């Protein structure tokens, strides 16, 4: 994983396009990727 | 008074500081 970089990313299958950065904001332990009220993915949690 | 698929928002030609300048 590269991240601060417009890379090409796909965790799981969210296959997206966009550039990842650290997050303050915190999920639930259950919860694995946010989203927006646009429907948009906003945040995702590495499986690893 | 109270991301992107495509679409953006441009930015005003006069600025908030500019217009409460005017």
């Amino acid at each position: 994983l590269v991240k601060n970089k417009c890379v090409n990313f796909n965790f799981n299958g969210l296959t997206g396009t966009g550039v990842l950065t650290e997050s303050n904001k915190k999920f639930l332990p259950f919860q694995q990727f946010g989203r927006d009220i646009a429907d948009t993915t906003d945040a995702v949690r590495d499986p690893q | 008074v109270t991301k992107f698929n495509g679409l953006t928002v441009l930015p005003p030609l006069l600025t908030d500081e500019m217009i409460a300048q005017y």
